[PDB]
RNA sequence: GACCCCAGAAAAGGUGUUGGUUGAUAUAGACAGCAGGACGGUGGCCAUGGAAGUCGGAAUCCGCUAAGGAGUGUGUAACA
């Protein structure tokens, strides 16, 4: 099983816990990180949307890295601080990009209004760079 | 048996989980019927077997004898089923033909004790004499004439102290 | 409003013949007879079929309680045909939480002896309904089979077991012991 | 809004029919929308999947005879749960992708079971906490290596009955491959065609 | 004990009903009016608290 | 304290206000008549429910009070805080006396008890005012409302657009036409006579 | 139930039945039943000890679609 299993999901970011983390509730499912583990994981992992962070770990028997999920509210808080469009169309490039697309004007309208936590009527009548990203 | 593999297994999940110590300075810890571990029987009437004395009885039926009775003890408990016809065991349920078999644990330890329970609670002094003799097992005064469920609990005190 | 004119036609198989006396439908097929008068309801019935044994029941001039019965009268005889042909079958199975419930069957199946409802001491003795048969199936451990012809007198000895086991003085929702119908089938299985 | 809905639905059916001459009719197994987008994904770049009521079909078709006859061999064949794929690619090469393309969907409670599947004996490695489902279904385990073991092969789930609320559960921890199945192509019609 | 297919079963019977809240009558489980003349055949119905 | 309102259900006195010579009466229970939104303009509420008497008797100040909590409570719950506007348009005017039990009849003539409003057939008792999408939260909070009153009352949806007294048909086209020029809650009806200073200031 | 005064009843209810008003769906397939699917962004944001569609405060969008609420209710500590 590629010498490990270990593609379960932590939820949590932003600063780096440690003790006050659910890491040491979670760890012995692996038994591989321990304290040592989940802090070289976040201070690994500490960036890259420093909101809450659901991301996925991959252990190499020792070592642990981080491969964060891009969603997408995670990404649109990470990088709040407007129409900006040209950055939204630039994060999604890297992202698996599924969004049970037919194009890429797909992906930009489901982002559109996600960031809707106002960007309807650019959703409505949005006319630039509908192939852009592709 | 159903009600005797559900014990012991939720006993040995708690030795599992909580005992996390592994074979180490204790070794193994988990309680197995054929390891001699486990026993049965009733405290009130005051009788109780293991799988080492039904394996030493039905060796003796059959050091070294000490071994003997290990690898039966092994034999009786577990899915391994017995033949009553042909008088071996076997390792799958359907028999050459095709019926189903016995355990070896219900066919020649739960066995028994059920046929004793059954003539001496309906009161079939024939059988009961004939159980009896079979296990060559002797009853003392005052318990000879008393029929029923002291009967039964004299009987179960001398066979399976 | 009065309805001119309600009917309904149920269809005999070949190997059952229907007999009207008046208002008395006798339903006779391979697996005995069965009679059930309908005296009570002011409807015609009548046989059309030489070929393919057609019945009809009609009422003229009827309100809404009695165009009611029109179908109340074919689901009956529609049962009868059922009942003479592949019969009535009921399973009920015996649940209990700790005491088993010893069923035993007195002659020929028509009594049946529950023991150990419970715990108690009292003997339960439910006597079906003519024409019913009580026994213990084979297939399954705690499971009765009721069987005849008539689909009333069979429901009828089923519900009198059911209520026969009833909890009294306890949180029916705790203690669920008693014998409950479980399939309501035929015979025959065709 | 039906109307409009109902409206721009025949719209796309006569517009799809006339713009692919070449289709599959295919019929939808309990196929979930997982295993729809799956498809979608694996097809929309070279083909598309149509389906609706199949009264809406057949009334847009049956009003397309006139204009475009010989699609009236479909009105007599498009029943139950099925609908079209339009493809422009060769008929070996679309059955045998579509029937590559299955994807293992778990076992429901209260499903016929089709496909019978044994459970093998082998360590599942999970924790000694999940013996319960276990039990249930009455399956003797022991505990070896801090992991549960079985002792030896027990048949789940036969051909034809009910899969049981517990059995299902147990299947879906054990992650293994259950009764699977796809949208299966009832027939094809190439220009005016009826083949298997 | 009482394995949970056999629960199911005799829960049928003594648990998934209805009840009025005025007769407390023991309806059937897809009961819309009360069948008792008492209340009224009211249509003031609530579910069968559970043991849960 | 306060007796049964089956003692004062009809209107079997003349009218007898709070006056210079029915002095000491205590205060009405009822002190507010208009809630929700009522600032809102004339065209954001167009549908307007009424509720109708089909009883000629009195309402207690306290039961207006009651029934307009309780249509309040529901029409905030349904259409939010600022959906409606409600207005009771029953004013308990008339004072219902007691004589508590020198002894007997002896001077019977009794006290300032509480006030009722006199209601007539077909008098509207209480009205909201919403958008077209809530008649069936305002029919509903109407007839929670009728539980808290004795007789009989008939929900109505009104012809006339909103509060005014304009037929809902109409109304757009008088707007159009300068006929009617909102203020407020209402509209003011502009009659085609009068200086016509008035008329340039329209029309400009 | 059954005749002025008159010698007994109310609010409120009824899927009992009978009339009536108004509206809506339906051969482009209603209604009811039995049978399949009920997704992806997304465990949406803020609340947090855990609140993942379902204790709550606002928002109420998008794609694939035949269709699916960023949710009607049961349920979980939260998931399931
Ligand atoms: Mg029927
Ligand atoms: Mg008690
Ligand atoms: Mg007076
Ligand atoms: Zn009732």
């Amino acid at each position: 099983p590629n010498e490990i299993k270990v593609v379960y999901l932590r939820c949590t970011g932003g600063e780096v816990g440690a003790t006050s983390a659910l890491a040491p509730k979670i760890g012995p499912l692996g038994l591989s990180p321990k304290k040592v583990g989940d802090d070289i994981a976040k201070a690994t992992g500490d960036w890259k949307g420093l909101r809450i962070t659901v991301k996925l770990t991959i252990q190499n028997r020792q070592a642990q890295i981080e491969v964060v999920p891009s969603a997408s509210a995670l990404i649109i808080k990470a990088l709040k601080e407007i129409t900006f469009d040209e950055i939204v169309n630039i994060a999604r490039q890297m992202r698996h990009r599924s969004l049970a697309r037919e194009l890429s004007g797909t992906i930009k309208e489901i982002l559109g209004t996600a960031q809707s936590v106002h960007p309807h009527d650019i959703i409505d009548d949005i006319n630039s760079g509908a192939v852009e990203c592709p | 048996y159903q009600t005797f593999q559900r014990i012991v297994e939720n006993v040995n999940v708690i030795i599992s989980t909580y005992g996390e110590g592994e074979s180490g300075p204790m070794g193994n810890i988990m309680i197995d019927p054929v390891l001699g571990t486990v026993g049965f029987g009733s405290g009130l009437h005051g009788w109780a077997f293991t799988l080492k004395q039904f394996a030493e009885m039905y060796v003796a039926k059959f050091a070294e004898r000490a071994k003997k009775v290990e690898d039966m003890m092994k034999k009786l408990w577990g899915d391994r089923y017995f033949d009553p016809a042909n008088g071996k065991f076997s390792k799958s349920a359907t028999s050459p033909e095709g019926k189903k078999l016995p355990r070896t644990f219900c066919q020649l330890i739960l066995d028994p004790i059920f046929k004793v329970f059954d003539a001496i609670m309906n009161f079939k002094k024939e059988e009961t004499a004939k159980l009896i003799e079979k296990l060559d097992i002797k009853l003392d005064s005052e318990d000879k004439d008393k029929e029923g469920k002291p009967l039964l609990k004299a009987v179960m005190r001398r066979w399976l102290p | 409003m009065k309805t001119i004119l309600s009917n309904q036609t149920v269809d005999i198989p070949e190997n059952v013949d229907i007999t009207l006396k008046g208002r008395t439908v006798i339903v006779k097929g391979p697996r005995g007879t069965l009679r059930r008068d309908f005296n009570h309801i002011n409807v015609e019935l009548s046989l059309l079929g030489k070929k393919k044994k057609r019945l009809r029941v009609d009422k003229w001039w009827g309100n809404r309680k009695e165009l009611a019965t029109v179908r109340t009268i074919c689901s009956h005889v529609q049962n009868m045909i059922k009942g003479v042909t592949l019969g009535f079958r009921y399973k009920m199975r015996s649940v209990y939480a700790h005491f088993p419930i010893n069923v035993v069957i007195q002659e020929n199946g028509s009594l049946v002896e529950i023991r150990n409802f419970l715990g108690e001491k009292y003997i339960r003795r439910v006597r079906m309904r003519p024409g019913v048969a009580c026994s213990v199936s084979q297939a399954q451990k705690d499971e009765l089979i009721l069987e005849g012809n008539d689909i009333e007198l069979v429901s009828n000895s089923a519900a009198l077991i059911q209520q026969a086991t009833t909890v009294k003085n306890k949180d029916i929702r705790k203690f669920l012991d008693g014998i409950y119908v479980s399939e309501k089938g035929t015979v025959q299985q065709a | 809004d039906r109307a409009t809905w109902k409206s721009n639905y025949f719209l796309k059916i006569i517009q799809l029919l006339d713009d692919y001459p070449k289709c599959f009719i295919v019929g939808a197994d309990n196929v979930g929308s997982k295993q729809m987008q799956q498809i979608r994904m694996s097809l929309r770049g070279k083909a598309v999947v149509l389906m609706g009521k199949n009264t809406m079909m057949r009334k847009a078709i049956r009003g397309h005879l006139e204009n475009n006859p010989a699609l009236e061999k479909l009105l007599p064949h498009i029943r139950g749960n099925v609908g079209f794929v339009f493809t422009k690619e060769d008929l070996t090469e679309i059955r045998d992708m579509l029937l590559a393309n299955k994807v293992p969907a778990a076992a429901r409670a209260g499903a016929i079971a089709p496909c019978e599947v044994t459970v093998p004996a082998q360590n599942t490695g999970l924790g000694p906490e999940k013996t319960s489902f276990f039990q249930a279904l009455g399956i003797t385990t022991k505990i070896s290596r801090g992991t549960i073991e079985i002792l030896s092969d027990v048949q789940l789930i036969k051909t034809g009955d009910k899969v049981g609320a517990s059995e299902a559960t147990l299947l879906n921890m054990l992650n293994i491959s259950p009764f699977s199945f796809g949208l299966v192509i009832q027939q094809v019609f190439d220009n005016g065609s009826i083949y298997n | 004990i009482i394995e949970p297919s056999l629960r199911q079963l005799a829960q049928k019977y003594n648990c998934d009903k209805m009840i009025c809240r005025k007769c407390y009558a023991r309806l059937h489980p897809r009961a819309v009016n009360c069948r008792k003349k008492k209340c009224g055949h009211t249509n003031n119905l609530r579910p069968k608290k559970k043991v849960k | 304290g306060r007796r049964p309102a089956r003692c004062y259900r009809y209107c079997k006195n003349k009218p007898y206000p709070k006056s210079r010579f029915c002095r000491g009466v205590p205060d009405a229970k009822i002190r507010i008549f208009d809630l929700g939104r009522k600032k809102a303009k004339v065209d954001e509420f167009p549908l307007g429910g009424h509720m109708v008497s089909d009883e000629y008797e009195q309402l207690s100040s306290e039961a207006l009070e009651a029934a307009r909590i309780c249509a309040n409570k529901y029409m905030v719950k349904s259409c939010g805080r600022d959906g409606f506007h409600m207005r009771v348009r029953l004013h308990p005017f008339h004072v219902i006396r007691i004589n508590k039990m020198q002894t007997g009849m002896r001077g019977a003539f009794g006290k300032p008890q509480g006030t009722v409003a006199r209601v007539h057939i077909g008098q509207v008792i209480m009205s909201i005012r919403t958008k077209l999408q809530n008649e069936e939260h305002v029919i509903e909070a109407l007839r929670r409302a009728k539980f808290k009153f004795p007789g009989r009352q008939k929900i109505h949806i009104s012809k006339k657009w909103g509060f005014t007294k304009f037929n809902a048909d109409e109304f757009e086209d008088m707007v159009a036409k300068k006929c009617l020029i909102p203020d407020g809650c209402g509209v003011k009806y502009v009659p085609s006579h009068g200086p016509l200073d008035k008329w340039r200031v329209l029309h400009s």
